[PDB]
């Protein structure tokens, strides 16, 4: 499983703890495919790599703000690009993602404020952002 | 969904 100290949690994710919402996940959904794979393959996953992708998550972040706060739509060239960004990278970290399959993710992004305060303390308005950019993203890539 | 809290989930 995950292997990490409290200390060091903070590290790479900074107050996301998992131990306590694995236990949450587990009575939400107890049984999803989605999840079933993150156990699956995050028992082999070490420190170095979820920091090589928490840092992807950051850069990630980077571009959308930069594109984001330019005042740019979601449905931009350059946004619908992120979310392509944002599928590939997720996806061989937690579990195989489809279109349909996570877009939808991204609207109960914003429900459970709990990952849109860990994400947006990077900036202020864009754990919304994420839905309509990713969302909209899946309806192009969707044939 | 997958961990609640940093970026997978559950619910479509
Ligand atoms: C970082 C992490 C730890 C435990 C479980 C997880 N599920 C997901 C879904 O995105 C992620 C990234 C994690």
């Amino acid at each position: 499983g995950i292997n990490l100290t409290p200390e060091e949690k903070f590290e790479v994710f900074g107050d996301f703890d998992p131990d306590q919402y694995e236990e949450e996940v587990r009575e939400r959904w107890g049984n999803t495919d989605a999840y079933r794979q993150s156990k699956e393959k995050t028992a082999s996953y070490t420190k170095e790599d979820w920091q090589r992708i928490q840092d992807e998550a950051d850069e990630l972040t980077r571009r959308f703000v930069a594109l984001m706060d330019a005042g740019e739509p979601a449905d931009s060239e350059g946004a619908m690009d992120a979310a392509e960004d944002h599928r590939q990278g997720i996806a061989r970290n937690h579990y195989d993602c489809g279109y349909e399959m996570h877009t939808c993710l991204g609207e109960m992004y914003v429900s459970d404020e709990r990952f849109t305060r860990n994400i947006d303390a990077a900036k202020p308005g864009l754990a919304a952002y994420m839905r309509d950019a990713i969302l909209a993203n899946a309806v192009r890539h969707t044939p | 969904s997958c961990t609640t809290c940093e970026c997978c989930c559950s619910c479509a």
